[PDB]
């Protein structure tokens, strides 16, 4: 271990606890999706809560069960956590030209980096 | 502010005033598109005509809700109370939707046989407080 | 006279007599909100019932009748039920009951309640025909270079005949290379280009031994094979079967030898039948692509919104794989101009069907009988392949049309849903979808 | 597009047309083998002749659906209501997998003793709208 390997880890482990703290859990009607394809894990949905007093405005799909028993009919249990927890080190969520530069490109993800 | 659709000779369509067409911002516009325009009609209707297409539109996979009203389906009837009943639950569930949100308060439908050959139908709405004054009208002829 | 039977056992029917079943539902009903509903689970089983009686006046034959309708309503197996208001049917018992009362020395009355004798499986297996093609084709495959390499005969000489072998093996080896290197413009084809030189560079050593030229050269034909995509694969393998055919016909003084003719003979004809059969299965995974790429999961009723990022299909800038399902399509290639459209379709087929009909009379000659026999039967898969997959889909009908509409008016007029409307003029033919032929028939799916 | 059976002499066999046997593709052919073809008979029914053997066909377990009707049961029988009925059930038995699948809509048959000595069975299939029209022939005879 150096010490910016040490920072690493020592980020991943609260970020994973971050993510474990706090967890959303929702039964919704359809396997499809609003658009039409499947619930799958790794989607950035916005919650909107706001009747049960609930402070948090967006969350990161975290497990997806379907189900298709005959008392439940069409299910999929949904499970969200915060982004925050899944990110890596480097990364956070919302000193010269090469950071401009790598602020740009981790910006714009599709663009092609230099490497 | 949109188009205001215009009766004339039996049948509607927009009309210019001074530069460009003139505007309508109120309910008449609404009513007059939701009564008088053909929706799909269902598996099990029998169609007034001897075909089987039932007329609707393209956009009704398109826009969250069927357009229009059907009334189509009376187009050839006798003078008999079974068909003044299925104008009158025509009417009301075309016209439901504007109760279902906050744009009339309560809807009033009846139908009637006037002098021979006339089918009345009198629906009467209730506008809530602040609702603008609807557009005013009346059916004309010419040639 | 009311004479129900259930075994050939004669009853009398009495009292009632009733059928009750209907649809499976599931209430969907949230919470603070106040339109809710149902939503539809298949039909439950018509649960038929009815009440008999039996009775006489000899207080002996009633007792008789009584215990026959006992010992044939509690019998293994399913029988059929004969009911004035039912009918005939096939029902399985499943509870009855006998009921006297000791004051009536004749009647004897009961109460029985059935079931219709419905026996189907869950998983209910059907057959996979896009994946039987590649399965036989292997087979054939094998089979053909097994045939080679029994019917090649070594020639020892130097002369006409040993010269005249080294031209139609270099030949072969040319074609091979050629396709291959047109291939090579966007591919890296460089080992496969180097081992086709060296096996060139070799042949002498190769002529002489019979398992290793099948095999050299199945080899050769199994790397192009590799190479291609599902893209190219189809082209790529239509022109070496052009190229190979334009050989078997100049074929069918020099030499004075026969074991030179059927040498030269053979190996056309493998090559030929090889490259039928690549393209067979190119042709029949090209049908799984375009049916792939045919394909949008929208069917909804729903309203159009301010959608900034993809404003046409692809995905969400930043979403990973794991949010994405892939398709089998994609899955495979780890489409052609043609299976686009129907009558293309139609054309494809039939070009299919008669080469390898015609490449089967002809291997009725030489390599006579398994690679015949192998060769029917893959044209019969590929053939149902195509025509199941392509043609004979589910809820397909004919149309005419009174005048030209467009194609999203026409889609919704017949179907009633209007969002898949470019699959209808695609699969039609028509260059712009607002102008679809009025009297044409056009086929509408469903 | 298959060969179509044409009834001559009280059995139907294949004919000819011109160069080849003439073909039909539509419900004519499907209704007169469904109907006129003896499936098996099941453990409790009882037979017309004295014998013992059950007819049918030996590809029944071959093709998920036992092939005909079992209306040879009827070969010998009395002017009686009972059989009118028999019958009736009978040929909707037989016939119930094509509304079983979607070719026809609705069957509607009835039984009736016409001229002394005739079984006489009136069958209604009501086809869709996608369905082409169906032949239509009558038996002959000759010699």
């Amino acid at each position: 271990i150096t010490a910016k390997d040490a920072q690493a880890r020592a980020l991943r482990e609260q970020r994973r606890r971050l993510a474990k703290s706090i967890t959303f859990e929702a039964e919704i009607d359809g396997w499809t999706r609003k658009d039409g394809q499947l619930w799958m894990p790794n989607l950035l949905v916005t919650i909107d809560a706001s009747k049960y007093a609930i402070k948090t405005t967006e969350l990161l799909v975290s497990k997806v069960t379907l189900i298709l028993n005959d008392q439940d009919g069409l299910k999929t249990r949904v499970s969200l956590a915060p982004r925050e927890g899944f990110l890596v080190p480097v990364e956070s969520d919302r000193g010269g030209i090469d950071a401009l530069v790598e602020d740009y490109y981790r910006r714009h993800p599709e663009k092609t980096p230099p490497w | 502010t949109d188009l205001a659709i215009i009766w004339t000779n039996g049948r509607g369509d927009i009309a210019q005033d001074g530069i460009d067409m003139l505007t309508d911002d109120s309910l008449t516009t609404d009513v007059t598109i939701s009564l008088f325009t053909d929706r799909r009609a269902l598996d099990s209707d029998t169609l007034p005509d001897g075909s089987d297409d039932r007329r609707g539109w393209w956009g009704d996979s398109y826009r969250d809700r069927p357009i229009g009203s059907r009334l189509w389906l009376l187009s050839r009837e006798k003078a008999t109370p079974d068909t003044l009943e299925r104008a009158r639950g025509y009417a009301e569930e075309a016209l439901e939707w504007l109760k279902t949100a906050g744009r009339v308060s309560a809807i009033n439908v009846r139908a009637e046989q006037l002098h021979q050959g006339w089918l009345y139908l009198y629906i009467a709405l209730t506008l809530p407080d602040g609702s603008v004054i609807p557009y005013e009208f009346k059916a004309a002829f010419n040639g | 006279t009311g004479k129900g039977t259930f075994r050939n056992v004669p009853f009398l029917v009495i009292e009632e007599q009733k059928q009750a079943g209907g649809r499976r539902l599931v209430k969907r009903e949230y919470p603070l909100r106040d339109t809710g509903g149902v939503n539809d689970l298949g039909k439950k089983l018509r649960s038929r019932t009815f009440s008999a009686c039996i009775l006489n006046s000899n207080a002996e034959t009633a007792r008789d009748e009584a215990g026959a309708l006992m010992d044939a309503l509690d019998a293994p197996g399913s029988g059929e039920l004969v009911h004035p208001d039912f009918g005939t049917v096939d029902v399985m018992v499943d509870s009855w009951e006998c009921r006297t009362k000791a004051d009536e020395l004749n009647y004897y009355a009961f109460t029985v309640t059935v079931y219709p004798s419905l026996q189907d499986t869950a998983p209910d297996a059907e057959t996979d025909t896009s994946a039987a093609v590649p399965a036989q084709a292997v087979a054939v495959t094998g089979s053909l270079g097994d045939t080679l390499s029994s019917v090649w005969q070594t020639v020892k000489d130097g002369t006409a005949a040993a010269t005249a072998v080294m031209e139609a093996v270099t030949g072969v080896i040319d074609d091979i290379s050629d396709a291959v290197d047109n291939l090579g413009v966007t591919q890296t084809v460089s080992g496969l280009m180097g081992s086709l030189s060296a096996m060139k560079g070799s042949v002498t050593s190769l002529i002489n031994q019979p398992a290793m030229l099948a095999s050299s050269l199945m080899g050769a034909l199994s790397g192009v094979s590799s190479l291609c995509d599902t893209r190219t694969a189809f082209s790529t393998w239509n022109r070496l079967a052009q190229r190979f055919e334009r050989r078997h016909a100049a074929t069918a003084t020099s030499y004075n030898s026969p074991v030179a003719e059927k040498n030269i003979a053979t190996l056309n004809y493998v090559m030929l039948a090889a490259a039928q059969t690549y393209r067979a299965e190119a042709a029949s995974q090209a049908l799984t692509a375009a049916l792939d790429f045919s394909r949008r999961m929208d069917n909804a009723a729903r309203a159009p919104v301010l959608d900034a990022p993809s404003t046409t299909t692809g995905t969400a800038s930043g979403a990973s794989s794991t949010s994405a399902t892939v398709t089998q399509g994609q899955l495979q290639l780890t489409t052609p101009p043609v299976f686009e459209s129907v009558s293309d379709i139609e054309k494809t087929t039939a070009m299919l069907g008669a080469a390898l009909d015609s490449v089967i009379l002809t291997a009725s000659e030489q390599g006579f009988s398994t690679d015949s026999v192998q060769l029917t039967q893959l044209r019969l898969l590929v053939v149902a392949d195509l025509e199941k997959r392509g043609l004979q889909l589910a809820g397909s009908e004919s149309h005419h049309l009174p005048e030209t509409l467009p194609a999203m008016v026409a889609l919704y007029r017949f179907t009633g849903n209007s969002r898949n409307w470019q699959r209808l003029a695609r699969r039609n033919g028509i260059s712009n979808p607002l102008f679809v032929p009025g009297g044409v028939s056009i086929e509408v799916i469903n």
